[PDB]
RNA sequence: CCGACUUACCAACCCGAUGCAAACUGCGAAUACCGGAGAAUGUUAUCACGGGAGACACACGGCGGGUGCUAACGUCCGUC
RNA sequence: UCCUCCUAAAGAGUAACGGAGGAGCACGAAGGUUGGCUAAUCCUGGUCGGACAUCAGGAGGUUAGUGCAAUGGCAUAAGCCAGCUUGACUGCGAGCGUGACGGCGCGAGCAGGUGCGAAAGCAGGUCAUAGUGAUCCGGUGGUUCUGAAUGGAAGGGCCAUC
RNA sequence: CGUCGUAGUCCGGAUUGGAGUCUGCAACUCGACUCCAUGAAGUCGGAAUCGCUAGUAAUCGUGGAUCAGAAUGCCACGGUG
RNA sequence: UGCCUGGCGGCCGUAGCGCGGUGGUCCCACCUGACCCCAUGCCGAACUCAGAAGUGAAACGCCGUAGCGCCGAUGGUAGUGUGGGGUCUCCCCAUGCGAGAGUAGGGAACUGCCAGGCAU
RNA sequence: GGCUCU
RNA sequence: GGUGAGGUGUCCGAGUGGCUGAAGGAGCACGCCUGGAAAGUGUGUAUACGGCAACGUAUCGGGGGUUCGUAUCCCCCCCUCACCGCCA
């Protein structure tokens, strides 16, 4: 929660200032981080599926929820159920201090990292990017690992628009560009 | 001499409909309506059967009435 | 949370080689001795000159004098 | 046609029965069911036996 | 030769054809071709009218058909007795109320546009007749 | 959403009670407060009505919204249903858990008399 | 690789206007039918039970229709 | 032979070698109850990832779903998850529907005993309508009901069932 | 002597980028060489097929002709054998 | 008695959408925290509990607004029961019933019980 | 062992 | 006229819902022997595709279809094979 006193205290009067809001319950906030893994090859074997959960489970001290199938398609060989991939819900404490590791150690810890984009706003506020590779995390060990998995992070925040989550983001030193 | 058909099939009528309209007086028991739906939807003194079939629970008179947001169609038993 | 399926969260040590400490809570357990940080990666020097186009024109006159 | 047919024998003592039906491809494993004997007007455990 | 595309049916009653019509003003064109009969025309007799009145305009305005053959019609082949099915679908029909407006026409002058709904009329079986656009 | 999906879930026991022509318990439950009313089986008019809105409940009370306040409000509508002559109503929890606030309260009007 | 343009060559969706449907319906009659009350009329014309049957090859005509060619003193149904 | 729609003429019913489709099952949970939930499709962003997996938001508002054909129903969901379970109970059944009949169907409520639920209550199979075969003969278990001098027994009867 | 320790490896060096030297009026098509980086295929080769009987085969370097420059070719030389 | 709000209804779009505006004493809402009751096929998001620092941003409520949705005459037309007629695949006459669509227009709901708050 | 034409 | 079966890469041939863009073979291409060829022996092999060409499009007679999905399942068109097209 020391972003989360850092949200309080000098980034809600920074976007007070810089939108010019009335309340400041107009204020955008995050609300939550949610960590899927696509694993569309575990229908090969549940182990991969099995061993990625223990992986992204080292990530975020959370167990993941494995997630089936919403419908049956053939192109990927799946039917309505088959365990097809997983995910985790970030909130609360957990939410800010696995974005404090993630800003602050795994994306320097990115190869060739130069920067994020900010073309990755849905829109509406909610940020989405997507890592190569879990390595970049220090929970991973090394040489305990045999594949490179991969996973992608959606941050869904309050902000009713595209900017005000870029400002949000910015005030938390987002490295876009 | 050439031909067939492949249509000649259909099945028996079931005899659905309103047997009791109303203002008509029923017997406790009596079938109002076969249906197959809930066409019509059961309200005061009034029981749906397993195949939405409305009976009377009580003694009286059939009551037709549209109620409710969606404007379905109730039927009641008055007392008598 | 629930109580037995989630791994050990505890808080541990993290310092750089810019000297920056910094604890977090993990699944590590032991401490943590870091490379870059985001203090010290060269996002803010590095990557201004790491663009480098150079000249044409500047290496054919640096090449020589007429 | 392949859903069999059994009986389901009071474990009473009595030689009642109630008769059904089961999949003996996809449930290998025996039905046991508490149901009403009549006879002794009790729920009794009854078990799967065959047909005969 | 005008036809559906798809059916949700190959076949159909034979019907009736009562009660008076519906597409009676002029309503995209400024000329226009009104059915006064009754009956039922084809794909036939709609297509060759158009070429005659396409040909007489010489291309100059736009033509419209109003009316489109959506109901087939079946006949039993000879030498085939009367019963063992309905027959096979062979064309397709419109069926035609009074006050039909068959077709329209525009960008021509009014003479042009009779001789032209004129040499089309020759092709049809119905009586038709001659109309403009009214106001209201 | 939250209150209409409340509503979702209340309006089939709503409705059951309703053709069972149930004189019927209706709680509503706030954060800070929590209500109850007697109704009549027509479901237009109320009978005894009890909260921690009222002065002569709330000023005796800690909090409004705890679950001492939910049993001094179903002892208070008890005793005035049966003050009033009502014994037997049926207990609409209007879309919430038999829980927490709601079951202390059922459990005060079961302790003070009522029948459900 | 990026594309440059233009050409409308067709055209999704959407919008406006216009038609069609036995197996379409956000509408919806007349009649008919069921039930109730009330007069007048009618040789109980009504129902129940019992004795005795015959008949179950129909026809045309009107109307509503299927089929056929809105062909047949054709065929098959409803109704008179 | 059975089911669904039209033909069928706004109650029921209604024919043709008339127009179109299906059934001869499944389920010990796909039943019961309690608690909770709400789709299809499309748009944008996003590692592998691609027309199309999984993830987040938005539009949309049932265009989805219903074990299977069609029709009628379905948000209080009858649709979808989870917990506990066996009411997929036995004897009865006022009263109606439907058939020429055999027969078929609906059924509140009563007695016993049971499950879920805090309780009110719900449950006598499944959203409903197809998934079926009379009698005879014979088989199996139960039952003193009968038992050709008497006692038994055979055999028969009754109940369940093949 | 030390090192690697069975791996596509500290094997292999292709390819490609950059920086250069030299020859030569002149190295774009179209030269050789050097430096840094890059680090493909390849883990002994199907049917088939070639050479060799002793200083031979095999293997190891050296020189010359041609030639401004430009050989893994050619012609010669010895080493181990 | 007036205003406001909450709960439960009646009625089921003249009652719904949209657009703009507006509310925080109370109520409501968001909201703070969660060792606990209880909960998440991960997550105090929901559910739940303990609370009341803040805000009315959202939601909700209220006011206004005819972009819709909706309602909707009169007259006519279509149809049709009976009787009659014709040029009889279809129409007409007498008489009785009489739509739908569309038009004018309406229209930004009305109302009951209880409780609380502020005024009177 | 059998193996064609030019 | 009606009935029954059916339409597969160059050809033959497997295959009757889940690497069957398809076995296997013959053929075609390449190689090798031969003075040259054949026969041999070994090695490969469908068509338009383009994103850079990795792997989707597609096609089991043609057209339609449904199942998440068809080479197989179904529906129309035809084409072909076997039977019936009788009595007067
Ligand atoms: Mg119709
Ligand atoms: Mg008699
Ligand atoms: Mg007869
Ligand atoms: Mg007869
Ligand atoms: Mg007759
Ligand atoms: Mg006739
Ligand atoms: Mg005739
Ligand atoms: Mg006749
Ligand atoms: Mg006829
Ligand atoms: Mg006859
Ligand atoms: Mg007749
Ligand atoms: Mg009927
Ligand atoms: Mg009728
Ligand atoms: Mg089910
Ligand atoms: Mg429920
Ligand atoms: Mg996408
Ligand atoms: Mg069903
Ligand atoms: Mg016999
Ligand atoms: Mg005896
Ligand atoms: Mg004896
Ligand atoms: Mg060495
Ligand atoms: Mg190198
Ligand atoms: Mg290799
Ligand atoms: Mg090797
Ligand atoms: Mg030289
Ligand atoms: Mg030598
Ligand atoms: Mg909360
Ligand atoms: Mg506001
Ligand atoms: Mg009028
Ligand atoms: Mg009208
Ligand atoms: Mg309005
Ligand atoms: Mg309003
Ligand atoms: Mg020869
Ligand atoms: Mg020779
Ligand atoms: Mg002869
Ligand atoms: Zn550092």
């Amino acid at each position: 929660a020391k972003l989360h006193d850092y949200y309080k205290d000098e980034v809600v009067k920074k976007l007070m200032t810089e939108f010019n809001y009335n309340s400041v319950m107009q204020v955008p906030r995050v609300e939550k981080i949610t960590l899927n893994m696509g694993v569309g090859e575990a229908i090969a074997d549940k182990k991969l599926l099995d061993n990625a959960a223990a992986d992204l489970a080292a990530i975020s001290g959370q167990k993941p929820l494995i997630t089936k199938a919403r419908k049956s398609v053939a192109g990927f060989k799946i039917r309505q159920g088959y365990p097809i991939g997983c995910k985790v819900t970030l909130r609360g404490e957990r939410m800010w201090e696995f974005f404090e590791r993630l800003i602050t150690i795994a994306v320097p810890r990115i190869r060739d990292f130069r920067g994020l984009s900010a073309k990755s706003f849905d829109g509406r506020g909610n940020y989405s990017m997507g890592v190569r590779e879990q390595i970049i995390f220090p929970e991973i060990d090394y040489d305990k690992v045999d594949r490179v998995r991969g996973l992608d992070i959606t941050i869904t925040t309050t902000a009713k628009s595209d900017e005000e989550g870029r400002a949000l983001l910015a005030a938390f030193d987002f490295p876009f560009r | 001499a050439g031909g067939s058909t492949r249509n000649g099939r259909d099945s028996e009528a079931k005899r659905l409909g309103v047997k009791r309209f109303g203002g008509e007086s029923v017997l406790a028991g009596s079938i109002i309506v076969r249906q197959r739906g809930t066409k019509f939807h059961a309200g005061a003194n009034v029981g749906c059967g397993r195949d939405h079939t409305l009976f009377a629970k009580a003694d009286g008179k059939v009551k037709f009435e549209v109620k409710g947001p969606k404007n379905r169609k109730f039927i009641s038993i008055e007392a008598e | 949370m629930k109580k037995d399926i989630h791994p050990k969260y505890e808080e541990i040590t993290a310092s750089c080689s810019c000297g920056n400490v910094m604890k977090i809570r993990s699944t590590v357990g032991h401490d943590l001795n870091l490379d870059v940080c985001s203090k010290c990666h060269p996002f803010f020097t590095g990557k201004q000159r790491d663009v480098a186009t150079g000249g044409r024109v500047d290496r054919f006159n640096k090449r020589f004098n007429i | 046609g392949i859903r069999e047919k059994i009986k389901l024998v009071s474990s009473a003592g009595t030689g009642h029965f109630y008769t059904t039906t089961k999949n003996k491809r996809t449930k290998p494993e025996k039905l046991e069911l508490k149901k009403f004997d009549p006879v002794v007007r009790q729920h009794v455990i009854y078990k799967e036996a065959k047909i005969k | 030769m005008l036809q559906p595309k798809r059916t949700k049916f190959r076949k159909m009653h034979k019907g009736r054809n009562r009660g008076l019509a519906q597409g009676t003003d002029v309503s995209f064109g400024s000329f226009g071709l009104k059915a006064v009969g009754r009956g039922r025309l084809t794909a036939r007799q709609i297509e060759a009218a158009r070429r005659a009145m396409t040909r007489a305009v010489k291309r100059q305005g736009k033509i419209w058909i109003r009316v489109f053959p959506d109901k087939p019609i079946t006949e039993k082949p000879l030498a085939v007795r009367m019963g063992k099915g309905k027959g096979n679908v062979e064309y397709w029909v419109a069926l035609i109320q009074p006050g039909k407006v068959l077709y329209e026409m525009d960008g021509v002058p009014e003479e042009l546009a009779r001789e032209a709904f004129k040499l089309a009329a020759a092709k049809l079986p119905i009586k038709t007749t001659f109309v403009t656009k009214t106001v209201m | 959403d939250k209150k209409s999906a409340r509503i979702r879930r209340a309006t089939r026991a709503r409705r059951k009670l309703q053709e069972l022509g149930a004189t019927r318990l209706v709680v509503h439950r706030t954060p800070r407060h929590i209500y109850a009313q007697v109704i009549a089986p027509n479901g237009s008019e109320v009978l005894v009505a009890a909260s921690t809105v009222e002065k002569a409940i709330a000023e005796q009370l800690k909090y409004t919204g705890n679950k001492d306040a939910a049993a001094a409000v179903g002892k208070a509508v008890a005793e005035r249903a049966l003050e009033k002559g009502i014994k037997d109503v049926s207990f609409d929890r209007s879309g919430f858990q038999y829980h927490g606030r709601v079951q202390a309260l059922a459990d005060a009007a079961r302790e003070a008399g009522l029948q459900f």
